């Protein structure tokens, strides 16, 4: 009794391993593979591009960073002022469309 | 459960949507797709198949 | 249910091609714009009659 | 005694599926077949990818 459980429960495993198998091979032909791998090496160059953009934007940050908090208030102020000198602009560019 | 994932990424692939913005012919694989499908449609309408 | 997906895909040709799209997309881009055209075709031939 | 019998026929097909299971890794090495290039491998590196487009943004 012992010895035919065990058969049986080997049995099992190796048809259900096998039919796994045989799923593999029909997914993976030989021209699937060739673009997956195209696919891999494109998503490869642009994890590997977008990692280096992130590595010297965070660089260049902390050298701003490291000039202390009166530093980005000036940089707040300065910002707020290049805004409205940009909408003034603006506003004078459509008045003077209007002459035939 | 592993083998039921394996026939499901057999069933489904999903590797055919990881590229969203090459484009050829001017066009992305899901506009392919979808002329495709809009193509399938219509031929099974104008073939009367009762599937 | 693996019986059951592998008579579908034997029983429809269209869903066969389908599943193959992708590869024509990456490999011929003549082929994949022939196969879709031909689908195409078919369908647009019927203002003659 | 059933059980015996049933037993030989069990072995046998035991082996069927050994043979099966050897010539099925056979072509899926033969076609050049990695585990990075699987659905799941393949998947899980698009979705790396736009996490990193989002933190880089």
């Amino acid at each position: 009794n012992a010895e035919y459980l065990e058969a049986k429960s080997n049995a099992l495993f190796l048809k259900l391993r096998m039919e796994e198998l045989q799923v593999l091979t029909d997914c993976y032909t030989p021209e699937k593979v060739l673009v997956h791998r195209q696919i891999r090496d494109t998503l490869e160059a642009g994890v590997k591009k977008e990692k280096q953009e992130l590595s010297t934007s965070r660089q260049i940050l902390s050298s701003y960073e490291f000039l202390g908090p009166e530093f980005e208030g000036l940089v707040q102020e300065y910002t707020r002022l290049k805004d409205k000198i940009k909408d003034n602009r603006w506003m004078l560019q459509e008045l003077s469309k209007s002459l035939p | 459960k592993e083998v039921q994932a394996t026939v499901m990424d057999w069933w489904e692939q999903p590797v055919q949507l990881c590229l969203p913005s090459e484009e050829r012919g001017g066009l992305t694989l899901r506009q392919w797709r979808e002329r495709w499908t809009v193509a399938v449609t219509a031929l099974q309408r104008a073939t009367g198949s009762r599937s | 249910d693996l019986q059951l997906k592998r008579k579908m895909l034997e029983s429809n040709k269209l869903q066969q091609i389908e599943k193959q799209l992708y590869v024509y997309f990456f490999q011929n881009e003549e082929q994949l714009k022939s196969i879709v055209g031909k689908l195409e075709a078919q369908t647009g031939g019927g203002s003659s009659a | 005694e059933i059980r015996s019998q049933n037993m030989k026929k069990l072995k046998d097909k035991s082996e069927e599926y050994k043979y099966k299971i050897h010539a099925a890794k056979d072509q899926l090495s033969s076609a050049g077949m990695e585990e990075p290039l699987t659905h799941r491998s393949l998947v899980s590196l698009s979705e790396t990818l736009t996490e990193l487009k989002a933190q880089s943004m």
